[PDB]
């Protein structure tokens, strides 16, 4: 009927705690906030099942 | 002094199975609770060591050394007492020598010129007490580098008990100019063989010696020949490149293994 | 506020009832820690460099060095080297850091040569007689040496091999004096047709142009964070400090977390520990050798729960798996990415299994869900 | 391809620019690690 | 099957993310709420 | 982008510090290439 809701950050897991690697992240738009919509979807959907 | 101990019978090699023996930590590092998979220098389970005694017995061969050895010895009255690691031993090139003699041990390596069938004495003739009195091993070391030495000690140089209640497992690689050493004891009540079971080798010491080893030999323990030579017997296998998973404790001790390819 | 960053994270000044997503918190670090062993011998790089006399290229001296304090920093800064370029660190970070073991190998080269030391070149020297492995770690020092070793004759004690049976592995050494076959021939005896002596000599006259003058170099080789480290840059160490978040740097482990008494047993030869996941959750402090746990300091999602634009601008904000006792532990007094900080007045904080929900009533009445929060929470905006 | 895959054991070694070619590194691989997960869980969501 | 949830949770009941971003969420309906449906 | 598809050229021709960099650019082409095709058919094997 349902699975695990796992959401993931994608900035965490990419550049966990490195603003460096953050400000490079940023030069790929909206990657991560799209992975984390897209999670995020499926977390919702859980309780909808 | 040097000198041919030729008052020895004439048998072939003997063989046996390792078991799951010859396991040791392969980096530094605390785990616990973990199933940890490594790629490193392991002793093959249930592979064929070799195996010698001193006993009319003294088993003292040039062994290979190629990609370094697990050596053990099922023991009484310390007879094991040391080994020869180089790449010529007749003083053309560096060479390490380890001996634990009756007080402290040494870890040396120099140029030397050893002694074709070399060993350390102990006499009891007449004195109703054991006491060390002979070294037979170099005629000369000259361009010495490595210098090492225990804090000094006495250990035991006596007993004729039945089993044997010792064994001693040593682990050796010459790696990235390192000779890393590897050991551990434990107590067994057990007569002419292996005991079966599992546990792991912490490193001893971490030697930065550089020196080329190919092949190895045996320092043991013993009217300038004909002697008695007391009942102890060592067991010899080589490393080979595997992986292993390793399974440690709630301890952070290695309690079993599994390698990948046996 | 949390209102504010939903209506920036929905691109819209009107944000509809929900329960929505924004930037992760963070506490911040108060303070950096520096934990090297302590030592005080200053590194033997004086008779590395300022040394004698210099091996060949085919018999290049290697020294070894430990136990010591290596500021690579008084090397960087001279002005006197013409190369100092290095492969897996950069020239000004050398001195953050500590070293498991080092080596400096040393030989004297001609200056048109210098650029095959580099790692996985290829010409007479790095294939035959001076090869770095193909992911070497470590600095390359070379300077012209013209009038230190040149004879108006020749140095002709300067030698390198041409002739090698194939080329050699990385950090091989090859004394041999033995002749080099080149033709299908045999060649026993010291010469014969198309055979070679394999070393030839440099010219190194004090008149000679540069690229044909002699080059002085050495070779830093060193490896990191898999043993206790014998050689350190000069950065002090500081304080130990516990249970509060710090950038630490133990032997090199630089990272951020919180400190503390751990019970975990490591055995006298282990230095570090790590988790299932293999990151590093403990560390033996190299002054005073006790176990401490690196736990990360206190860090997660943050949720913003709201009535819809329309209805109110009231807002109540979940921590999304997190007990709120680390919510005070926010206070202004250190950074944090979510800078908006009312809601740690309280009065209505109430922790559910969701992580722990600030600026809503608790009540003892069951209704109907509305916005879902999570283990059988669910808030409404009502008297 | 990175000197490392742990990332403050980068930015300790290197600097403000030999760095970011070893960190764009580590971005690229992972960002497909979880584009490689998501499109697995996407795919899972719509079987449970 | 919570003989392989708790597997589940203890590699990944106040749960809370893990240093490499993970984090595992609560259900909206409790299994108490799941039972007394 | 590679010099190259053919994967024993690279190896002749470059040297082994630069047909790295060239081998680098058909593993990750590939790889794309074969992520694409196991995405397909995992949306496939979903419709069937
Ligand atoms: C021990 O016996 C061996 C022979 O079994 C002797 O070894 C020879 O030593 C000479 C030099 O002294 C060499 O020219 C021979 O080639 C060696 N023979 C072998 C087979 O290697 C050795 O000299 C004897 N040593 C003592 C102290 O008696
Ligand atoms: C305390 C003691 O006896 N030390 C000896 C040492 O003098 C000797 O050089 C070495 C070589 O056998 O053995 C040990
Ligand atoms: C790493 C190294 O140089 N090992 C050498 C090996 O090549 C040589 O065959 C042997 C005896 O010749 O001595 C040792
Ligand atoms: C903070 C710390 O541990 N400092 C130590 C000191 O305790 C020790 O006496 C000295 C000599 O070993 O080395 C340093
Ligand atoms: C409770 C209430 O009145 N809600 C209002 C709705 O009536 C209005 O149509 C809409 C547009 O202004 O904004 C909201
Ligand atoms: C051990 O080696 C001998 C040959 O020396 C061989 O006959 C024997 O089969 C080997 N042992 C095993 C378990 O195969
Ligand atoms: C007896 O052993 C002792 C050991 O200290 C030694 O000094 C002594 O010379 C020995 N005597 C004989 C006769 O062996
Ligand atoms: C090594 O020993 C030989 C013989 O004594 C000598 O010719 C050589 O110079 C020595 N090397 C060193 C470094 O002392
Ligand atoms: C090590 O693990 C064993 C087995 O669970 C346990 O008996 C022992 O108490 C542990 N060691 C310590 C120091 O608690
Ligand atoms: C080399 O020696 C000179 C003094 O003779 C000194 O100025 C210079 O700093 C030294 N360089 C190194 C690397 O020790
Ligand atoms: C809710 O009920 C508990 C008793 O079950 C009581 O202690 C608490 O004060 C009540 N809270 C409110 C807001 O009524």
């Amino acid at each position: 009927v349902s699975m695990t809701k796992t959401s993931v950050d994608c900035t965490m897991y990419i550049c966990g705690d490195s603003t460096e690697c953050s400000n490079l992240l940023l030069q790929y738009g909206s990657f991560c906030t799209q992975l984390n919509r897209a999670l995020t979807g499926i977390a919702v959907e859980q309780d909808k099942n | 002094q040097c000198v041919n101990l030729t008052t020895r019978t004439q048998l072939p090699p003997a063989y046996t199975n390792s078991f799951t023996r010859g396991v040791y930590y392969p980096d530094k590092v605390f785990r616990s609770s973990v199933l940890h998979s490594t790629q490193d220098l392991f002793l093959p389970f249930f592979s064929n060591v070799t195996w010698f005694h001193a006993i009319k017995r003294f088993d003292n061969p040039v062994l290979p050394f190629n990609d370094g050895v697990y050596f053990a010895s099922t023991e009484k009255s310390n007879i094991i007492r040391g080994w020869i690691f180089g790449t010529t031993l007749d003083s053309k090139t560096q060479s390490l020598l380890i001996v634990n003699n009756a007080t402290n041990v040494v870890i040396k390596v120099c140029e030397f010129q050893f002694c074709n069938d070399p060993f350390l004495g102990v006499y009891h003739k007449n004195n109703k007490s054991w006491m060390e009195s002979e070294f037979r091993v170099y005629s000369s070391a000259n361009n010495c580098t490595f210098e090492y030495v225990s804090q000094p000690f006495l250990m035991d140089l006596e007993g004729k008990q039945g089993n044997f209640k010792n064994l001693r497992e040593f682990v050796f690689k010459n790696i990235d100019g390192y000779f890393k050493i590897y050991s551990k004891h434990t107590p067994i009540n057990l007569v002419r063989d292996l005991p079966q079971g599992f546990s792991a080798l912490e490193p001893l010491v971490d030697l930065p010696i550089g020196i080329n080893i190919t092949r190895f030999q045996t320092l043991l323990a013993l009217s300038s020949s004909g002697w008695t030579a007391g009942a102890a017997a060592y067991y010899v296998g080589y490393l080979q490149p595997r992986t292993f998973l390793l399974k440690y404790n709630e301890n952070g001790t290695i309690t079993d293994a599994v390698d990948c390819a046996l | 506020d949390p209102l504010s960053e939903t209506k920036c994270t929905l691109k819209s000044f009107t944000v509809e009832k929900g329960i929505y997503q924004t930037s992760n918190f963070r506490v911040q670090p108060t303070e950096s820690i520096v934990r090297f062993p302590n030592i005080t011998n200053l590194c033997p790089f004086g008779e590395v460099f300022n040394a004698t006399r210099f091996a060949s290229v085919y018999a290049w001296n290697r020294k070894r060095i430990s136990n010591c304090v290596a500021d690579y920093s008084v090397l960087y800064n001279s002005a006197s080297f013409s190369t100092f370029k290095c492969y897996g660190v950069s020239p000004t970070k050398l001195n953050d850091l500590c070293f498991t073991n080092v080596y400096a190998d040393s030989f004297v080269i001609r200056g048109d040569e210098v650029r095959q030391i580099a790692p996985g070149q290829t010409g007479k020297i790095a294939d035959y007689n001076y090869k770095l492995p193909d992911d070497f770690t470590g600095c390359v020092i070379a300077w012209n040496s013209n009038n230190l070793d040149s004879k108006v004759g020749g140095n002709y004690n300067y030698l390198y091999r041409l002739f090698r049976k194939s080329n050699l592995k990385p950090f091989e050494r090859d004394i041999s004096t033995e002749i080099y076959q080149a033709g299908s021939t045999p060649c026993n005896g010291v010469e014969g047709f198309n055979c070679y002596f394999p070393l030839q000599s440099y010219g190194f006259q004090p008149t000679y142009g540069v690229g044909y003058q002699p080059y002085r170099v050495v070779v830093l080789s060193f490896e990191l964070l898999h043993a206790p480290a014998t050689v350190c840059g000069p950065k002090k160490s500081t304080n130990l400090v516990k249970n509060k978040c710090v950038n630490f740097n133990f032997n090199g482990l630089t990272g951020t977390g919180v400190l503390t008494e751990s019970n975990k047993k490591f055995l006298p030869f282990q230095q570090f520990g790590r988790d299932i996941d293999d990151t590093t959750d403990a560390v033996r402090d190299p002054q005073t050798l006790e176990i401490l746990d690196i736990t990360p300091c206190s860090f997660g999602g943050v949720s913003v729960i709201t009535p819809g634009t329309n209805t109110s601008n009231q807002v109540a904000v979940l921590y999304q798996g997190v007990n709120c006792t680390e919510v005070p532990v926010a206070i202004h007094a250190d950074q944090l990415t979510p800078t908006w900080r009312v809601y740690s007045t309280g009065s209505n904080v109430f922790q559910t299994r969701a992580g722990c929900l600030i600026g809503a009533e608790h009540v003892n009445n069951s209704y109907e869900c509305d916005i879902p929060i999570g283990a059988g929470i669910c808030a409404s905006y009502q008297t | 391809g990175a000197i490392s895959s742990v990332l403050n054991d980068i930015l300790a070694r290197l600097d403000k620019v030999e760095a970011e070619v070893q960190i764009d590194r580590l971005i690229t691989g992972r960002l497909q690690s979880l584009q490689t997960y998501v499109t697995q869980q996407l795919i899972r969501a719509a079987e449970i | 099957v919570t003989l392989a949830d708790a597997g589940f949770i203890k590699q990944y009941l106040i749960c809370a993310q893990k240093f490499n971003g993970l984090t595992v969420l609560p259900p909206l309906l409790t299994d108490e709420m799941i039972a007394q449906y």
